[PDB]
């Protein structure tokens, strides 16, 4: 605000804000037993298989 | 001592008699009058509470 007084008459100032990026990281486990994968791939023919 | 509507038109225009600081540690005496926003009544009717 330009003013009216007998003061200095102040200058604008620019303020350069200098910011970051926070990382994060989120991870689940899951547990696949050795009897699932095995006949996943396992050859079947009958109505039981 | 004068008359009354001049002390009105005195009362919002000139500041009064050296009243206290704003915003120090102490409480100093004001000067040169740069931003100062005093509006005392307690020197005009000459009382105290």
């Amino acid at each position: 605000i330009a003013h009216g007084d007998g003061r200095r008459p102040n200058k604008q100032r620019q303020y350069i804000v200098m910011k970051a990026c926070n990382k994060h990281h989120i991870g689940a486990e899951i547990e696949l037993a050795a009897a699932d994968i095995e006949l996943l791939f396992a050859e079947k023919e009958t109505p039981l298989d | 001592n004068r008359g009354l509507y001049t002390l009105v038109n005195e009362y919002s225009a000139r500041l009064a008699g050296a009243p206290a600081t704003s915003t120090t540690d102490l409480q100093y005496v004001v000067v040169n009058g740069t931003d100062v926003f005093l509006d005392q009544p307690c020197h005009m009717l000459q009382e105290a509470y």
